[PDB]
C-alpha cells in the first residue's frame, strides 16, 4: 500500500 | 556576516518550509541546519524591538527558551529577498516519516515513548503561547543517539489563541473534520487532532485517512494489530466532535501511556 508524504505551507 | 559564521553543506531539502541545508558553526563545530525562506512566500509576519521577521521567527524564538523537545533557532539574519534561521542540527538523525517507512509499524512500547515526548513537546509550545499546526511524523526528527524526539518546521503556526482560527496551512490529511466541513477549528483540539493521525501512524505504520470523506466520516480501521487501550486512545484523540477530545492532561493519563521509557532507555533498546 502506498505510503506517501503530503505537503504543506 | 552569516557567510564567515557558518560552513554550508549539502541540501538536506526543500518544501514548502524552504531549503534547508546542513552546516556547521565555525567558531565551535556545532552542527546546524541552514533554512532559507523566500519573502515571497511569507504570508503571517510579525515583530520581536518591532522589527518585522516572519512569524515563523517570533514563534520558535517564543519556544526556543532552554532545553526541550522542540528545534533550537540559534540565530537567523535577513537578506534581499529571504530570511535565513540557524537551527540547531541532531547527529545522528532520521526524521520519524522515513523511520516509520522503514521499520513499518512500531511496537507499542516505540510509540508510545515517541507519542509521549511529542506530547511534552506540543505543551511546550502550548505553554509559550505557540500553535504548530502542522503535527506530523515528517516534522519530527529523532536523535537516535539519545533516543530524543524533536519537533520542527513551525512555519505553518501562529500565536495560541482561544477563539477560532479560519485559516490554515498545515498538512490536510492530519487536519481536523472541523476544517474540512467549515473551515473553522480551536487550536488544542486540532492539534489533539492531528496527534490521533501521528499515533495511529506509528502502530500501523501509515497514517488512517487520506480522502476529505474518510476524515469526516468518522471511522477507524485498524490494519494492523493494536491493543484495545492504544485503539481507545485513538479513537478518542480522532473524536469527530472537538469538544469530545482528550485534553492533553487525560492523553498522558490514559491507561495506555503509562510506564513510558526513558529517552535512553528507548535509545539503547530501539535505536542502537
Ligand atoms: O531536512 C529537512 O527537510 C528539514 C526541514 N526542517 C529542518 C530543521 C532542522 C533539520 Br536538522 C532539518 C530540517
Amino acid at each position: 500500500r502506498k505510503r506517501r508524504r503530503h505537503p504543506s505551507g | 556576516p552569516l557567510e564567515s559564521q557558518y560552513q554550508v553543506g549539502p541540501l538536506l531539502g526543500s518544501g514548502g518550509f524552504g531549503s534547508v541545508y546542513s552546516g556547521i558553526r565555525v567558531s565551535d563545530n556545532l552542527p546546524v541546519a541552514i533554512k532559507h525562506v523566500e519573502k515571497d512566500r511569507i504570508s503571517d509576519w510579525g515583530e520581536l524591538n518591532g522589527t518585522r521577521v516572519p512569524m515563523e521567527v517570533v514563534l520558535l524564538k517564543k519556544v526556543s527558551s532552554g532545553f526541550s523537545g522542540v528545534i533550537r533557532l540559534l540565530d537567523w539574519f535577513e537578506r534581499p529577498d529571504s530570511f535565513v534561521l540557524i537551527l540547531e542540527r541532531p547527529e545522528p538523525v532520521q526524521d520519524l516519516f522515513d523511520f516509520i517507512t522503514e521499520r513499518g509499524a512500531l511496537q507499542e512500547e516505540l510509540a508510545r515513548s515517541f507519542f509521549w515526548q511529542v506530547l511534552e513537546a506540543v505543551r511546550h509550545c502550548h505553554n509559550c503561547g505557540v500553535l504548530h499546526r502542522d503535527i506530523k511524523d515528517e516534522n519530527i526528527l529523532i536523535d537516535l543517539n539519545r533516543g530524543e524526539l524533536k519537533l520542527i518546521d513551525f512555519g505553518s503556526g501562529a500565536l495560541l489563541k482561544d477563539t477560532v482560527y479560519t485559516d490554515f496551512d498545515g498538512t490536510r490529511v492530519y487536519s481536523p473534520p472541523e476544517w474540512i466541513r467549515y473551515h473553522r477549528y480551536h487550536g488544542r483540539s486540532a492539534a489533539v487532532w492531528s496527534l490521533g493521525i501521528l499515533l495511529y501512524d506509528m502502530v500501523c505504520g501509515d497514517i488512517p485517512f487520506e480522502h476529505d470523506e474518510e476524515i469526516i466520516g468518522g471511522q477507524v480501521f485498524f490494519r494492523q494489530r493494536v491493543s484495545s487501550e492504544c485503539q481507545h486512545l485513538i479513537r478518542w484523540c480522532l473524536a469527530l466532535r472537538p469538544s469530545d477530545r482528550p485534553t492533553f492532561e487525560e492523553i498522558q493519563n490514559h491507561p495506555w501511556m503509562q510506564d513510558v521509557l526513558l529517552p535512553q532507555e528507548t535509545a539503547e533498546i530501539h535505536l542502537h
